[PDB]
DNA sequence: CCTGGATAATCAGAATCCCGGTGCCGAGGCCGCTCAATTGGTCGTAGACAGCTCTAGCACCGCTTAAACGCACGTACGCGC
């Protein structure tokens, strides 16, 4: 399941940062960061819908998550 | 395509990472914090995930860029992600 | 009125024979501000995500949850608990 | 007292004021400020044990500023909760890189 | 012109607190770039809440403050 | 490599009190009364900064192999910051 | 003449303890006011969670074409010197 990030989607995403030769390992220093990030938010965020007794994460778990994280994301608050 | 591949997905402005792989890591992680039970993700909260987690590894990408040119280099190297995950804090 | 002294009861309670600075206990007595502000600030916003206006011993024990990474949340989600069942046993 | 039902050190009256002259919210529950004294004894007692060892390995019997630091800096979970921190007069930690 | 009190053997005790074996030349300067332009962050955002009260004396309050806007919080001069 | 180990196990402040609070009351008319602990609030951050950017800098320069600190090295850490 | 090993002479490699002076400091604990936490009557309302409806997530079942896995060549470039 972390192979579902692919290679071309990695080179894609350096290449949107402006890599010009894009590594091997790097490929998986990358999905290893991802599952360094994406466990950060999703550790918070099922904490916010845990206290009001609900079994679906929304948008907003998401953001309440990612401003504990230290970044803020706009374009998703209902 | 060095100097074409560079200054397209730059203009472009949609996702890179697929919709589909990301939501089953995504639940993948989200049944590890949940003692092991299954889960709901609503689509907002996927992309939200997805459109956080794409911007900050194109800033990391861009962060570490700059780290490659610093060695006299040009390739990138997992050094300059290590290293720009140590002046962030 | 300051934490000077029930800090010190507790510096009195573990490590009872050794003693303190009057700079250091500047630095605890702000610490312990640092721990009180993210715990109680990020639970009464937890307050006012969910609809509520009611901040019971659930709120800081997920504020703890949300803030204190790891066995140091463990630990202190046994702490605080304890303590309640005591308080409401009395 | 509060505290000594609670079993605590931490004054419960006092943290139940700055939780309800803090602006915190308007109903403050009674369980809320002996679980945050709770949490603020527990995280004094363990900075303190930390700063306490720390002494008595740099051999001093008085907790210097130096000490919190050291207690703070080698602890991963201390260092983790206290990421955007400086200590005045504590200095840095000893390493070659 | 008092960019010129922060000294090259101050300069090079905060290069050698950090880990630095050779310190270069410029970095007796920029070191007096960075704390003209670090500093400046901290006094503004220090005056400010002395502008918001009715009085002169800056105390360290206002310090602690304005570093907790920046977001590096100081220990040692709350009460 | 000789003093290294010497600041690192000490804690005295290594600038001086009043050319730092020259400096800091340069600044201070440009937008008073300074308390002696705000003086001391104003320079322990202001060093506890520029040591932790010159060992974040340090890490800069062993990465393209060199030893010696440079003018690259410190904006380049203050970019990754966001300062 | 040459050659194996015995011992005789050698200047010149750094730091360290101490008297010789001190000099203003700063901690854990008692008296016991006093006023803000205790106790309590009284007001005052929040969501416990159980009813109830209802948009919406799960999952499957599943159409076409955009997209990824890797081979082979291939050359410029992090690094050795």
């Amino acid at each position: 399941n972390i192979q579902g990030i692919t290679k071309p989607a990695i080179r894609r995403l350096a290449r949107r940062g402006g890599v010009k030769r894009i590594s091997g390992l790097i490929y998986e220093e990358t999905r290893g960061v991802l599952k360094v990030f994406l466990e950060n938010v999703i550790r918070d965020a099922v904490t916010y819908t845990e206290h009001a007794k609900r079994k679906t994460v929304t948008a907003m778990d998401v953001v309440y998550a990612l401003k504990r994280q230290g970044r803020t994301l706009y374009g998703f608050g209902g | 395509g060095w100097l074409k591949e560079i200054r397209k997905l730059q203009k472009s402005t949609h996702l890179l990472i697929r919709k589909l792989p990301f939501s089953r890591l995504a639940r993948e992680i989200c049944v590890k914090f949940t003692r092991g039970v299954d889960f709901n993700w609503q689509a907002q909260a996927l992309l939200a995930l997805q459109e956080a987690a794409e911007a900050f590894l194109v800033h990391l990408f861009e962060d570490a860029y700059l780290l490659t040119l610093h060695a006299g280099r040009v390739t990138l190297f997992p050094k300059d992600v290590q290293l720009a995950r140590r002046i962030r804090g | 009125e300051s934490y000077s002294i029930y800090v010190y009861k507790v510096l009195k309670q573990v490590h009872p024979d050794t003693g303190i600075s009057s700079k250091a206990m500047g630095i605890m007595n702000s610490f312990v501000n640092d721990i009180f502000e993210r715990i109680a600030g990020e639970a009464s916003r937890l307050a006012h995500y969910n609809k509520r206006s009611t901040i019971t011993s659930r709120e800081i024990q997920t504020a703890v949850r949300l803030l204190l990474p790891g066995e140091l949340a463990k630990h202190a989600v046994s702490e605080g608990t304890k303590a309640v069942t005591k308080y409401t046993s009395a | 007292t509060r505290s000594s039902r609670a079993g605590l050190q931490f004054p419960v009256g006092r943290v139940h004021r700055l939780l309800r002259k803090g602006n915190y919210s308007e109903r403050v529950g009674a369980g809320a400020p002996v679980y945050l004294a709770a949490v603020l004894e527990y995280l004094t007692a363990e900075i303190l044990e930390l700063a306490g060892n720390a002494a008595r390995d740099n051999k001093k019997t008085r907790i210097i500023p130096r000490h919190l630091q050291l207690a703070i800096r080698n602890d991963e979970e201390l260092n983790k909760l206290l990421g955007r921190v400086t200590i005045a007069q504590g200095g840095v930690l000893p390493n070659i890189q």
